């Protein structure tokens, strides 16, 4: 029903942002909300049409546009820090909400960083406490917070026994600008484990620049990568 | 701040029923829609309620709604794991596309699962890449793991593991150091740990 | 469209020179409601004016009572001048008690 | 008798707006409601009928909600239809002798548009085409129409027979017309149009006409029903005559509240009297 596009976005203050929204259902009215913690969804921007477009109760910011029924774009000319947020955008005469979008606007890109991920292995005594062997995976020192991490074995991603912590966290409490880190756990049976014909790999999504994003700065560029580690099987 | 929902954080039993309540002072209220919002998607409407008394059911989800005193409750029976999501209360004040939506922040609900036998124990992992990490794990669900109170040492929260393949489901939580003399023993020494607690030595 | 006022003024008993009367000016058949309407004894504004509320006819026109307490005499004028937009400048209908 | 409740909506742009409405049973006002004022005002004593201070707070609400809604429906409506708009909207039921009927006839910009009609709004014969669509979206709300449906069919008319008992009195008072003559220059070269002016009567219904004993004069021809402050009706009636024909005629005025006593002016001893009493120096004359 309701597209959105692109899912993760990273931006520096006054940057231009284009959120776009997509519904296949015919409806005329489009709108635009922003979530953010203990405040319920807010509009900021709808529509009654193709060509037409009007403010919500908090459109400071941000101009919309609807060139069509089926498309309604919201933009950020001048992004700042505020405007870090999660939108939705939904269709309907009430409504039919999207899957949203995760927008950081950031004071300065300098501190941006991927992901180092690391696979620890089951211990011994695991196994030999509980037949079961957990392996461990570790994404650290990335900034900002956009992650999807995933488990694979053989080559194909599994759901079975897996575990993500809801939350990063944060590197430094106290620090502002700290890095993140995320843990998630994969645990099988022992002896799927003590076969060293399995496979596991662990994959971290991290969302950062984009191509035409100007970079100047020495080390290698953050761009939005995939970072992966991983470990076989073993008998002993 | 017209449609406010109670309580803040909701945490049930894995089989049990859970309450949510919601206040609103929005006029004129036309009617009021519940919604379920998994974490890290969208929002998706599980029932209206539109009469001066109103009372709904969607198979498990059974809602009611009084005007008269401005709050209405959804009541799910025999919740589950899949329930883990922020539930969120909208009113409309009119009955026609010119209305106004009035959103809830929303109730969180956890659904912590049933372990009816534990096997506390914290576990010391090595990197497959040539560094370790602590594994507490197999607690039930009736301890709760404190966040490091130290500048170098890191601790997560309590997560939920499903092997769907044999039914069985354990808790975790992994806590690591920067630092070399880190013991596992000592490491989530800022919880409160069962008198079980399996600690292998490392030596 | 845009409907232009017409203005009618009339004594509320007999005219007899010298004796306390009320004067009457309905002005009906404008459009827009939006109007302003001031009663002059010898061309200057009266401090009193009393005026009903506005209403309109079942063909939609707008119509409202403006009323001032008056003594009437052989020399005195008095009449009703109104402000509205589909005038350019506001009209002034002076009161005639042999019409 | 006619009951009608009369709306004045004005919106000037996106921001500025004010409605304002007057309530009219027969020809007597009973209620007002100022945009200034929070509440419906009684302009009579009786205006609440046989109601009783709950059931009037309820349906007072119930009023006052719809004013603000109506308020930002017209504004989202515009947003809708791509100032200055005017809406007028009348409703009310004429009372039968039995029975009755309803009605809810909404103007824009001072042409006759919608009405309410069975369970729906619906735009009269002849109206603009852009109208459609926002009666498509108002006729999405089942509220708005339950409620409507109520006020016209039970509500109204169970309230209107509530005003026509308590306001028995007030409708069946009777006040004696006073007339006097005089005339002015006709349009035609050499003609009089002589003038019987008619005030201050009540109920409505008057017989005025010139006479020669005999004959009622062909001529005769009948102004406008005009207002008093005070709840009163003026008339007069006119009659056209070439000068020097005026001696003989005579205004004859037939109403209620005289029983069978008319009122008789003849056009010369009373006559010469009275107009003494209104000389004036004839500025500005028309
Ligand atoms: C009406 C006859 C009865 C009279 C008897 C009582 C006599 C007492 C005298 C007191 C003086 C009264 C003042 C005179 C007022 C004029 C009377 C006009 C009557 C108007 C009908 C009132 C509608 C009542 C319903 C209402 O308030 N609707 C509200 C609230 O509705 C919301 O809340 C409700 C519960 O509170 C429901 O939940 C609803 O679903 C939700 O949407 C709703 O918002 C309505 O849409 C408002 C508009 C209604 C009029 C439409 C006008 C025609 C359209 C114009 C088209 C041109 C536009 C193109 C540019
Ligand atoms: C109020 O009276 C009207 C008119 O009798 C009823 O509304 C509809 O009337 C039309 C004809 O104008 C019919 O075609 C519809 O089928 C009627 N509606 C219904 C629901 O049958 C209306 O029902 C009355 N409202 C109430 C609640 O008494
Ligand atoms: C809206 O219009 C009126 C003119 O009647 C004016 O007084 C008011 O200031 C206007 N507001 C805006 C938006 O300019
Ligand atoms: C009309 O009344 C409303 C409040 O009911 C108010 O907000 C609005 O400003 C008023 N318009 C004016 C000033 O005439």
């Amino acid at each position: 029903a309701v597209t959105q596009s692109p899912r993760n976005k990273v931006a520096v203050t006054g940057g231009k942002v284009t959120l776009s929204c997509n519904q296949t259902n015919n409806h005329n009215n489009m709108y635009w909300y922003r979530q953010d913690t203990g405040h319920g969804l807010r509009l900021i921007h709808y529509s009654y049409g193709a060509g037409s477009t009007e403010k919500g109760d908090i459109p400071d910011g941000y101009k919309a546009s609807r060139p069509s029924q089926e498309n309604f774009s919201l933009i950020l000319e001048l992004a700042t820090p505020s405007q870090t947020s999660v939108y939705f955008c939904a269709s309907g005469d009430a409504q039919f909400f999207g899957p949203g979008t995760r927008l950081t606007v950031l004071e300065d890109l300098k501190n941006v960083f991927p992901p180092e991920v690391a696979v620890f292995e089951p211990s011994e005594a695991e196994i030999s406490h509980t037949q079961k062997a957990t392996l461990v995976c570790l994404a650290t020192g990335f900034y900002p917070d956009h992650v999807e991490l995933s488990w694979w074995v053989n080559g194909k991603e599994v759901h079975s026994g897996v575990c993500t912590d809801p939350q990063p966290l944060k590197e430094q409490p106290a620090l502002n600008d700290s890095r993140y880190a995320l843990s998630s756990r994969l645990r099988v049976s022992a002896t799927f484990w003590q076969n060293p014909r399995n496979h596991f790999r662990c994959q971290v999504q991290f969302y950062g620049l984009s191509e035409n994003d100007e970079w100047t700065q020495d080390r290698a560029k953050p761009v939005t990568q995939i970072v992966s580690a991983e470990a076989w099987g073993r008998a002993d | 701040t017209q449609v406010e929902q109670s309580p803040q954080s909701l945490v049930v039993r894995q089989g049990e029923n859970s309450v949510l309540q919601c206040n609103y002072s929005v006029t004129p209220d036309n009617h009021l829609r519940w919604f379920k919002q998994d974490t890290g998607k969208g929002l998706v409407s599980l029932t209206v309620l539109v009469d001066q008394k109103d009372k709904t059911s969607n198979g498990r989800y059974s809602a009611t709604l009084d005007k008269d005193a401005k709050h209405s409750t959804l009541h799910i029976t025999a919740t589950l794991l899949d329930d883990t999501a922020t539930y969120i209360c909208v009113v409309g004040d009119r009955g026609s596309a010119l209305g106004r939506l009035h959103f809830g922040a929303g109730t969180q609900l956890i659904v912590i699962p049933d372990i009816q036998n534990p096997d506390p124990a914290v576990y010391q992992l090595r990197d497959s890449k040539s560094k370790s990490v602590c594994l507490f794990t197999d607690f039930d669900s009736q301890t709760n793991v404190s966040q490091s109170k130290d500048s170098d040492v890191y601790i997560t929260d309590k997560c939920v593991l499903d092997m769907r393949s044999m039914d069985f489901k354990s808790n975790s939580a992994v806590a690591w150091s920067n630092k070399s003399d880190f013991a596992c023993a000592n490491a989530f020494n800022n919880s409160i740990i069962p008198e079980d607690t399996f600690f292998p030595s490392p030596e | 469209i845009q409907k232009t006022p017409q203005i009618q003024v009339y004594s509320r008993h007999p005219p007899e020179n010298g004796k306390p009367n009320i004067l009457n000016c309905y002005v009906t058949q404008f459009h827009p409601p939006h109007i302003e309407i001031q009663m002059l004894k010898n061309g200057k504004k009266i401090p009193k004016v009393e005026m009903s509320d506005m209403s309109f006819s079942k063909d939609w026109s707008f119509y409202i009572l403006a009323h001032t307490e008056f003594t009437p005499t052989e020399t005195d004028t008095y009449a009703c001048r109104v402000k509205h937009a589909s005038m350019a400048e506001p009209k002034t209908v002076y009161w005639d008690r042999d019409m | 008798y006619t009951f009608r409740c009369l709306q004045m909506s004005s919106f000037a742009n996106r921001s500025w707006s004010r409605t304002d409405s007057v309530v009219w049973l027969g020809d007597l006002q009973t209620h007002r409601w100022s945009n200034d004022s929070a509440t419906i005002s009684f302009t009579k004593p009786w205006s609440q009928g046989k109601l009783s201070n709950q059931q009037w707070e309820k349906l007072q609400h119930m009023f006052q909600v719809y004013r603000v809604s109506f308020t930002r429906d017209i504004q989202e409506l515009v947003k809708m239809m791509s100032y200055p708009i005017e809406i007028q909207l009348s409703a009310g039921c004429e009372m039968y002798p039995g029975a009755s009927e309803s009605f809810l006839h909404v103007a824009f910009q001072g042409k006759y548009v919608v009405r309410f009609w069975g369970t729906s709004w619906q735009t009269v014969p002849g109206a603009p085409s852009w109208l459609d669509l926002p009666i498509k979206v108002l006729n999405a709300d089942q509220g708005t129409s339950a409620t409507v449906q109520m006020l016209l069919n039970d509500t109204c008319p169970l309230f209107v027979r509530g005003l026509l008992e308590a306001g028995k009195s007030d409708l069946e008072k009777q006040e004696k017309p006073v007339a006097w003559l005089s005339s002015v220059p006709s349009s035609a070269h050499g003609h009089r149009q002589l003038v019987c002016h008619v005030s201050g009567f009540y109920p409505k219904p008057v017989w005025v006409m010139w006479m020669r004993g005999d004959q009622e004069q062909q001529g005769t021809h009948r102004g406008d029903f005009l207002p008093n402050a005070d709840e009163t009706w003026y008339l007069q009636a006119t009659l056209d005559v070439e000068a020097g024909e005026e001696a003989g005629l005579a205004c004859r005025v037939k109403h209620s509240s005289l029983g069978g006593q008319d009122i008789i002016l003849y056009w010369g001893l009373h006559h010469i009297l009275d107009a003494q009493k209104m000389v004036w120096n004839h500025r500005h004359h028309h």
